[PDB]
């Protein structure tokens, strides 16, 4: 069971590192369409094109 | 007393083969428990896993 703990651990880590290294390259892909994503919302809440 | 002397030889006889008898059940036993134990391991492994 310490063992199956401690390895676990080791890829509960392992899989934090790739998932935080993973997340900051897809914040460059949702960044490139925050700003159409704004304009779209703002169109919708005016009723007309941006 | 030739009786208890004899009695006594079979006694010691008989005591000494349920000894054995005793013994290997107990070893039977004992395995079996090992195994029961080591497959529970594997099994709360698998949960942590």
């Amino acid at each position: 069971r310490a063992q199956a703990s401690g390895e676990v651990a080791q890829t509960l880590t392992q899989a934090d590192q790739q998932l935080s290294a993973q997340g900051d390259q897809v914040r460059s892909g949702l960044e490139s369409s925050v700003d159409g994503l704004s304009a779209k919302l703002a169109s919708r809440i005016l009723g007309v094109d941006v | 007393l030739a009786d208890a002397d004899a009695m006594h030889a079979k006694a010691l006889a008989d005591a000494k083969a349920e000894s054995e008898k005793v013994t290997e059940e107990a070893k039977q036993d004992s395995e079996r428990i090992a195994a029961q134990l080591s497959e529970q391991a594997g099994s709360e492994a698998e949960r942590i896993k």
